């Protein structure tokens, strides 16, 4: 994304 | 384990908080095509990282950012966008309060 | 054209499509492509369906009804809707200067 | 798209 998170 | 959406209303659902002035919420997706809204407050930073397997195009919803892409870096305000291929590493900065990110990505 | 890292949309002219529509297509990859489409008031996205792939459009600006297979929601700014393939959606601004930002994979 | 012209 723009942020390093992922979304599980 | 929540269906996706066919109508996503924004101000009917919460932020998802991530911490580091960073929130978000997943909007919708089917089995190709995913939708995120990103939002950062100034100064909070989206990690530079890379996809290996999919493609980014995101689109500044609100507020500004710096973007870095590849080492080349601009300024993007409310209506720009950018693309980062597979592999190729990106990060921003948010340079305004209520800057907003809207991420589309091949999940 | 080829196209954009990074994309200007104040550096971008728009292309006109009759009718109260204009457009701008802003980037895209083999995977993804990203548009920008601008109605004025009561202009009218056609209802029509793609065989092959999906679309997510985000409301940028204004507002619209939008009808996705007989269902219909009016969509302001920061709302979203999903079509997947093969399903009837089609889209009807309420004020001047409603943009969707469109996303699909061709 | 959110219209039906395409490219
Ligand atoms: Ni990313
Ligand atoms: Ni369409």
């Amino acid at each position: 994304g723009s942020s390093h998170h992922h979304h599980h | 384990h929540m269906a996706s959406k066919m109508f996503f209303i924004n101000d009917e659902t919460p932020w998802e908080e991530l911490g580091n002035g960073i929130k978000r919420k997943v909007m919708t997706w089917s089995d190709d095509l995913m939708m995120v809204c990103v939002h950062f407050d100034k100064g909070a930073i989206g990690v530079a990282h890379k996809h290996d397997i999919h493609d980014q195009i995101a689109y500044v919803a609100a507020g500004s950012f710096e973007v870095e892409i590849e080492g080349q870096k601009r300024i993007l305000k409310a209506g720009d966008a950018y693309r980062a291929v597979k592999n190729e590493m990106h990060g921003a900065v948010s340079l305004e309060d209520n800057s907003i990110l809207i991420d589309t990505f091949n999940p």
